[PDB]
């Protein structure tokens, strides 16, 4: 408990330096934030095109033209302008749908992990999930999501079965591993040996239809109460 | 299930215009409008792109099959890639590739990822599910061999480890046969890859409709701009230009917005892909009806020209 | 420029020397060239997929780990 | 299988269940005798 705590601690303080350090962590933000200014900008700026009439202002071309030639000229800036305007609201329409699709991925993702414990490879971050942590964001939801990764790997040699008094034994809930002469049981995900008996192991079938397996004794808990 | 599209570019001037230098400088006149639709098209492409990467690129480590292919009985001779071929490709992506196939300033830009690289991100995943299972796709990847995999596997469906072996020959047998089924089922099947299909020519077909329009005249005298201003004294030569002009800018326009559209589909398809390549290849889905009909054992990625083919 | 010249199938760089071995993509360019700035000048290279390794499959051999960390991320 | 203590677990009495069966259930260490 002591080393699972302490590893804990420091990894959140180093996503606290990470996020203090790093130049672009948030960028899934500001990208959304860079695009809705810059939709802004362009809608405004595009209100100073000519749109092919003498002069973009509509004081002055009502000033130098007459009504019945202003008309065509005021006829071009207004269609020209009404596009520009749906234009962008076709913009920010597609962008709500890409924003809508995000937010129901943030909503599932808060309901599993936070709420939950996902089984999924990937939903709540690389490894094995444990549980995960919304933080909030101007524009959007910040996840902590703590997983289990298994690390400092050795390698065994196994046998799917073990053969004792005739019969083929197979893990119950564990692994077979024989440390070189030792056979043991283990779970897989820890290295977790234990002797091999028969609370840890069922049997069913002989030994000769298993492909793979090898001879080894299964400790009965009772044998030793003889008398 | 279709990951990316053609990345495509467009000349303005050009296909206003058609390098025509007059109405080049009366182009100007309209402001900053197709700033906005180069701006949308790269967003796209590059949208694409990571749409790709993160489709194919979920394992960090290209990890190699061991020369001895032996794996229980097992024959994943059909997935694994080809060292005699140059592509490196497997049966089924050649057969795959096989199936499907597919200026006035438009232009179609190259991925960033080339199908080679794509194959040895499926040989790498392919390699990394055969070996270690689970593992690779939560840390460190672990050997393991393939038998004791498939019994692990079938653990996770409800049914007791002891039946895989008991019935090893069997199942591996069963297996070999419906990989070389699929193979049959791909090359004789007419649309088996008709998702792909209908996004190409999707593509084409939007291409083709937007240099066709140009012939439109947009009720002109003519089409030609050249004939406009060299027959046409210039005051009754700019309303003429200035209609035509908007006209291909309105069909610009309308083309980018159904590229914006069927860019989120793909990009919904490709956040599908890579939910589906998580959740099936890289481990088992509990999920009824996610890798495929059935329980789930265990799903292949296979590359394909614009897409990806799960063997669930 | 014309101080240098590479052809790609995006086209053909001017200006960036080409390198014979990989590095990670730092400026994507197209069909598996991508541009970087290394000890200085713009080098242009195939992007690399990632370290290779190969697991020592074996019928009979298994590994298991024996210590654990319980890694946090940020997702956005 | 055979129906032992191992793969069966006991919660209350039989005439609280509906459709309950008789049926003899094996001790593995009845035999022994230990
Ligand atoms: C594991 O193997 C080593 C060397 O083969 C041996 O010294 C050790 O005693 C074995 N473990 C047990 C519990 O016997
Ligand atoms: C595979 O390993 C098992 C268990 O160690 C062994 O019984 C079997 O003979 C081995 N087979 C081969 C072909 O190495
Ligand atoms: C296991 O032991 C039995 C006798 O107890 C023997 O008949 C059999 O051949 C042995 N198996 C191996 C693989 O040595
Ligand atoms: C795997 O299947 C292919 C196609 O049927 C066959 O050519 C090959 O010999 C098989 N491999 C083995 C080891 O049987
Ligand atoms: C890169 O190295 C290969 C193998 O040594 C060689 O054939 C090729 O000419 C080299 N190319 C360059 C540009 O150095
Ligand atoms: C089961 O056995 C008990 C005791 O012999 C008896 O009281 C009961 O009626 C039996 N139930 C049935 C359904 O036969």
């Amino acid at each position: 408990q002591k080393l699972i705590a302490n590893q804990f601690n420091s990894a959140i303080g180093k996503i606290q330096d990470s996020l203090s350090s790093t130049a672009s962590a948030l960028g899934k933000l500001q990208d959304v934030v860079n695009h809705n200014a810059q939709a802004l900008n362009t809608l405004v700026k595009q209100l100073s095109s000519k749109f092919g009439a003498i002069s973009s202002v509509l004081n002055d071309i009502f000033s130098r033209l007459d009504p019945p030639e202003a008309e065509v000229q005021i006829d071009r800036l207004i269609t020209g302008r009404l596009q520009s305007l749906q234009t962008y609201v076709t913009q920010q329409l597609i962008r709500a749908a890409e924003i809508r699709a995000s937010a129901n991925l943030a909503a599932t993702k808060m309901s599993e992990c936070v709420l939950g414990q996902s089984k999924r490879v990937d939903f709540c971050g690389k490894g094995y999930h444990l549980m995960s942590f919304p933080q909030s964001a101007p524009h959007g939801v910040v996840f902590l999501h703590v997983t289990y990764v298994p690390a400092q790997e050795k390698n065994f040699t196994t046998a799917p079965a073990i053969c004792h008094d005739g019969k083929a034994h197979f893990p119950r809930e564990g692994v077979f591993v024989s440390n070189g002469t030792h056979w043991f049981v283990t779970q897989r995900n820890f290295y977790e040996p234990q002797i091999i008996t028969t609370d840890n192991t069922f049997v069913s079938g002989n030994c000769d239809v298993v492909i793979g397996i090898v001879n080894n004794t299964v400790y009965d808990p009772l044998q030793p109460e003889l008398d | 299930l279709p990951v990316s599209m053609t990345k495509t570019s467009v000349d303005c001037t050009m296909y206003i215009c058609g390098d025509s230098t007059e109405c080049s400088n009366l182009l100007l006149q309209y402001g900053s409008f197709c700033t906005q639709l180069k701006r949308a098209l790269t967003g796209i492409a590059v949208e694409q792109d990571k749409n790709t990467q993160e489709v194919f690129a979920q394992v960090k480590q290209i990890y190699k099959t061991p020369p001895i292919k032996y794996f229980g009985g097992f024959n994943f001779s059909q997935i694994l890639p080809d060292p005699s071929k140059p592509s490196k490709r497997s049966f089924i992506e050649d057969l795959l590739f096989n199936k499907v196939t597919l200026f006035k300033g438009l232009t179609v830009l190259p991925p960033l990822l080339t199908d080679e690289m794509i194959a040895q991100y499926t040989s790498a995943l392919l390699a990394g599910t055969i070996t270690s299972g689970w593992t690779f796709g939560a840390g460190a990847a672990l050997q393991i061999p393939f038998a004791m995999q498939m019994a692990y596997r079938f653990n996770g469906i409800g049914v007791t480890q002891n039946v895989l072996y008991e019935n090893q020959k069997l199942i591996a047998n069963q297996f070999n046969s419906a990989i070389g089924k699929i193979q049959d089922s791909l090359s004789s099947t007419a649309s088996a890859l008709g998702k792909l299909q209908d996004v190409v020519n999707h593509n084409a077909q939007a291409l083709n409709t937007l240099v066709k329009q140009l012939s439109s005249k947009f009720g002109a005298i003519s089409s030609v701009l050249n004939d406009i201003f060299s027959r046409l004294d210039p005051p009754e030569a700019e309303v003429q230009i200035d209609r035509l002009i908007t006209g291909r800018l309105q069909s610009l326009q309308t083309y980018v917005t159904q590229q914006l559209i069927r860019a989120a589909e793909i990009r919904a398809s490709a956040n599908l892909a890579a939910t589906k390549m998580s959740e099936c290849v890289l481990g088992q889905s509990k999920r009824v009806d996610f890798c495929g009909k059935g329980y789930h054992l265990m799903s292949f990625p296979q590359s394909a020209p614009h897409g990806v083919v799960f063997l669930h | 420029t014309g101080s240098n010249v590479f052809q790609t199938r995006a086209g053909c760089l001017i200006g960036a020397e080409y390198v014979n071995n990989s590095y990670e993509c730092d400026i994507p360019i197209g069909a598996g060239i991508c541009a970087s700035y290394q000890t200085q000048s713009i080098i242009a290279y195939t992007m690399s997929l990632g370290a290779e390794n190969s697991v020592a499959y074996s019928n009979n051999s298994i590994a298991i780990p024996t210590n654990f960390t319980i890694s946090v991320t940020t997702e956005i």
